[PDB]
RNA sequence: AAUUUGAAACAAUACAGAGAUGAUCAGCGGUUCCCCUGCAUAAGGAGAACCGUUUUACAAAGAGAUUUGUUUU
């Protein structure tokens, strides 16, 4: 009967080589390839889209940048793991 | 670890290293180490992104405090 | 060693980052300098008796000696520990223009 | 674990006129009295420098000072090895991560 | 009757270790130890150069008699083009006493060589229960040069201090000075007046209960006028000093005095460690640093010989030196609490044994120890078929 | 081989001149004596520089000591004049 | 510890972020360090205008200040 | 001593002010020893129990008794 | 179950290995736990950690209670 549980850091391992969106604390996001975590929820995210988001309207979302390559993006402001990304 | 094979695959890239703060540094990557602190070579400092004005052009190694640091990323542009 | 022994049961001046004082008496503290304190008010009607200060909000701890002397009122009003300036960035492209 | 290094030094510094100027803009002239682990202070016979204008103690002789609320330590030049510093400061890095 | 099969654990340990001679001059502990491992399980390896430097001597504890047995088995084999010899290490050990309180491992071996002797191994006792043991086991490569060694070195002088160099052999042990306090023969008879400070007046009052072989009164104690005196009286059997405690909270005189069995040293200095240990005070925590970790063979002499040599303290500069095994460390006791604070901010990250050590207080220290010790909905889709 | 950690590196530069870029838009120039892995450090001879904005004119002034202790925590930046 | 995410094991919870932001959504699943698992997640920015969607998400432990039933 | 004053505050009525200047005003029916709450029957300025994180606690008022 | 002082721990330091020890770092009563001898179970072996209990010369004074993810913005 009782359906098993889903555990947070499991929902993260099954993320890597999937699209995620990080969104931060401050309204900031970063989409692209979780390659692995840590600990501490380091993540290591490749050719990441970095976004400032507006509050009112989604379009007028800002792009501040395209990465290329891998970045470590500490996981000291990260607030939000989605996994597959946006919509 | 795929943190640790990626600090040791990263020292001598390019790269950008964005504070809390916001501000955006960009130059060789000297040393890091497992608190992210980051000594960088020919640094430029611009707020958010490479295209905007020019705040430092940075002649010798700059030393970034880890506890400051909110991503650190390869350049390849 | 520098504890807050010394400071039991005699009244104190608190200033919180908030940039507030206030008087109080200190009851009891933790290792977190968690201050429990009661006949608290600012500097100045009470506002109560009996509260529970989180030490991480605490900036300062004075000792004072008999309440009155003192009042004031016409002071620039103190500030908060933080240093959120505002646009810390148009401030360094104007040191960068001016070093040019 | 490590850090060590400035809590030995302010050790050194007790019986020492200081100022401590603080993350509120307020500067205190004091005597050490004493310092913990984590660089809190407790400053004897008080009083503000630079002005009074910030009069909120004038009736406060010793202060408690909590170390993450402290901006900057003013020392003299008279008060301080720099060989020791240098020297010792070498050897710490060297140990906090190995 | 408790018997000798201290014979019986020499046996074993010569039985169980052997001497490999003409090892290779480029051959190393490591390398010992895998032409050997396939003999047995090895406890240790030791490695010597020989006189001239031309070859290398081993020292290999083996775990059981099979093991050296096997080792044995490799005498007469080529190693590189060395042909060497596995015979039992015998009749090869010294015991060496009363060496100066500052002499290290070296300097014994630098002793040994003086008189062109190989020192195979030298072995110090651990500090653990007593922090003054003083003594040491090494082992030669022949039983002549045992012969030799105890011909040249036993009474030999160094730095005032007459050398003790015997063959070993525990049984011939001798009597310590102390023995009287460690028989518990010796009372400690407590505060006494300046009155009542005199021997004959004590032999009349405590004779009773025995023949007194010797009685000491510290010095210093009438000339600073003190209140309370002490005295100490050793009995030549322990029948009498046990009967003679019965003076204990008895009326002596017109004072009230103690009386018991005196306590060791070692057992004293370690109550004053756990007292330290469990302190919360600070006046006195804040004037001793610790330093760690440390070896257990490790003594005070060494430790404030390091501080003369290497760091240029001067001598009155240290109040007294106590050993922490529990936490494989030392605490030093300084004359005030910045001095401490200062040696603290010097010694850490030091090297003391050619190891990095570090410093800072006691709970430092402990803390050290106990440390050592794709698509979103493909994602909900899965989950929300489970449901 | 082996690997200078930027603590290690930054050792490298001790007892001579450094710039050190502070929170609340301040920079102070000085010779570092000493610092940690949080960041504190002890600066002889130092000159601080606070740097504000007057509506749209940029203004400064400068305060310089012989001795000052700086939390790491206000700390942005190190490098070297 | 003092609260047993298990009795909001399958409901719509409100939780409010250290940065400012808020967030509901039905619990799907939890541990020690109050990690959480939020279905049909809304993020909020500071009203309803300030409102977007997120489906399937994980919050962050660490960031969390406060819980509560919705 | 002061949380220890919380341990013993159990069933109190209290004000939090938190980080966010937001208040909360509810019975105190849990604390930890690390400051974190669970308080019965709650004003957010209607919830029935809550949940505060104690690293977000400005401070709370207690009852002059 | 605490500290300081009276208060002097003498007697030449050393004087037999982790082969050392006085709760000096213990004995005993219990709880839980890391592996083996082994299919099992069950002797027993290598034991670790927490909690009761068994030890301390005298005096006086003053009185330590701080208790073993908040401090690197």
């Amino acid at each position: 009967m009782s359906l098993p549980e889903i555990l947070p850091l499991e929902v993260i391992d099954k993320t890597i080589n999937q699209k995620v969106l990080i969104v931060l604390q401050s309204n900031r996001e970063f989409e692209g390839t979780l390659v692995g975590f840590d600990d501490f929820v380091n993540v290591i995210l490749e050719d990441a889209v970095e976004w400032l988001i507006d509050p009112e309207d989604e379009s007028r979302n800002e792009k501040v940048m395209q990465h290329h390559g891998r970045m470590l993006l500490s996981g000291n402001n990260i607030a939000i793991l989605v996994p597959g990304g946006k919509k | 670890s795929v943190t640790t094979e990626f600090l040791s695959d990263i020292i001598g890239k390019t790269v950008n290293v964005k504070l809390a703060s916001g501000l955006l540094y960009s130059g060789r990557l000297e040393s890091i180490d497992g608190f992210m602190n980051v000594a960088l070579s020919s640094a430029t400092e611009h707020y958010e992104s490479n295209n905007n004005k020019l705040l430092n052009k940075f002649n010798s190694d700059v030393f970034l405090r880890g506890t400051q640091v909110m991503y650190i990323s390869e350049q390849k542009i | 060693s520098a504890t807050l022994k010394d400071y039991l049961n005699k009244r104190v001046v608190i200033i919180k980052v908030d940039g507030e004082c206030l008087i109080a008496s200190l009851n009891g503290f933790d290792k977190n300098t968690n201050l429990f304190i009661t006949n608290v008010f600012n500097r100045k009607e009470f506002i109560c008796k009996a509260q529970l200060l989180r030490g991480s909000e605490i900036a300062l701890v004075g000792l004072i000696d008999a309440l009155a002397p003192i009042d004031e009122k016409k002071v620039p009003m103190l500030k908060d520990t933080k240093n959120k300036i505002e646009n810390e960035h148009v401030i360094w492209e104007k040191v960068y223009e001016s070093k040019t | 674990m490590g850090s060590m290094l400035f809590f030995s030094f302010f050790k050194t510094l007790v019986d020492q006129e200081v100022v401590v100027e603080l993350k509120n803009d307020i500067e205190i002239k004091g005597t050490l009295q004493s310092v913990d682990q984590f660089l809190n202070l407790k400053l004897d016979n008080i009083s503000c420098t630079d002005e009074k204008k910030y009069p909120h103690l004038g009736s406060v002789r010793n202060i408690f000072i909590r170390g993450s609320t402290v901006r900057y330590v003013y020392l003299n030049k008279n008060m301080v090895d720099t060989n020791l510093l240098q020297d010792a400061t070498r050897r710490e890095v060297m140990t906090e991560r190995k | 009757t408790s018997k000798k099969a201290n014979e019986a654990l020499t046996r074993n340990r010569e039985l169980t270790t052997v001497l490999v001679k003409n090892l290779p001059k480029s051959y190393n502990q490591n390398k010992v130890y895998k032409y050997f491992k396939h003999c047995g399980p090895i406890i240790h390896v030791d490695v010597a150069d020989s006189l001239k430097k031309n070859f290398r001597f081993a020292r290999i504890e083996f775990a059981r008699y099979d093991g050296a047995l096997a080792a044995i088995t490799k005498t007469h084999k080529v190693v590189g083009q060395n042909e060497i010899i596995v015979s039992h290490l015998t009749e090869c050990t010294l015991w060496m006493t009363n060496f100066p309180p500052s002499y290290t491992q070296r300097n014994i071996r630098d002793l040994l060589q003086d008189i062109n002797v190989v020192a195979l191994s030298i072995r110090l006792p651990s500090l653990r229960f007593n922090t003054s043991r003083r003594f040491a086991y090494i082992d030669v490569t022949s039983k002549e040069d045992a012969r030799y060694c105890v011909e040249k070195l036993n009474g030999l002088k160094i730095e005032g201090y007459t050398l003790v160099t015997k063959v070993s052999n525990p049984l011939e042990k001798s009597k310590r000075t102390d023995s009287a306090t460690l028989e518990g023969r010796e009372i400690m008879i407590r505060n006494l007046s300046t009155e009542l400070l005199d021997e004959n007046l004590l032999r009349e009052s405590f004779e009773g209960f025995g023949s007194i072989e010797k009685i000491n009164i510290p010095a210093g104690q009438k000339e600073h006028s003190f209140n309370n005196c002490c005295a100490f009286m050793v009995f030549e059997n322990k029948d009498s000093a046990e009967r003679a405690l019965q003076m204990n909270r008895s009326l002596l005189g017109n004072r009230e005095i103690s009386v018991s069995l005196a306590d060791k040293k070692p057992f004293l200095e370690r109550n004053e460690v756990k007292r330290l240990l469990a302190s919360r005070n600070s006046k006195e925590l804040e004037t001793l640093i610790c330093l760690f970790p440390l070896s257990d063979k490790v003594s005070p002499s060494l430790i404030c010989q390091f501080l003369q040599e290497e760091i240029h303290i001067n001598e009155k500069d240290i109040r007294k030196i106590l050993l922490v095994s529990d936490f494989n460390g030392a605490i030093i006791i300084f004359r005030d609490s910045k001095f401490a604070a200062k040696m603290l901010m010097i010694l850490n990250g030091s090297q003391f044994q050619g190891k990095v050590i570090r410093s800072g207080t006691i709970n430092d220290m402990k803390r050290y120890y106990n440390n050592q010790q794709m698509s979103n909905d493909d994602f909900r889709k899965m989950f929300l078929g489970e449901l | 081989g082996s690997m200078e950690t930027p603590l290690d590196l930054l050792k490298l530069n001790l007892d001579e001149r450094v710039y050190i870029k502070l929170r609340g838009a301040r920079t102070l120039v000085g010779t570092l004596q000493a610092f940690d892995s949080h960041c504190n450090i002890v600066l002889s001879d130092a000159v601080e520089t606070i740097y504000q904005l007057n509506n749209e004119e940029l203004s400064e002034s400068e305060r310089r000591c012989e001795m000052v202790f700086i939390r790491g925590d206000t700390v942005t930046l190190i490098s070297t004049p | 510890a003092i609260l047993d995410l298990a009795k909001y094991k399958d409901s719509k919870i409100r939780v409010k972020l250290m940065g400012g932001k808020l967030v509901i959504g039905v619990l799907k699943g939890y541990d020690q360090l109050m990690n959480l698992v939020l279905d049909d997640t809304v993020e909020y920015m500071s009203i309803s205008k300030n409102a977007r969607k997120l489906g399937l998400t994980v919050i962050r432990g660490t960031i969390l200040v406060s819980l509560s039933s919705a | 001593l002061p949380l220890y004053l919380l341990t013993n505050a159990k069933g109190q009525q209290m004000q939090i002010e938190l980080k966010n200047g937001e208040i909360i005003q509810g019975i105190l029916t849990n604390v930890d020893n690390w400051m974190n709450l669970t308080l019965s029957n709650v004003t957010e300025y209607k919830l029935n129990e809550i949940y505060i994180r104690g690293t977000f606690i400005k401070f709370i008022k207690l009852q002059d008794n």
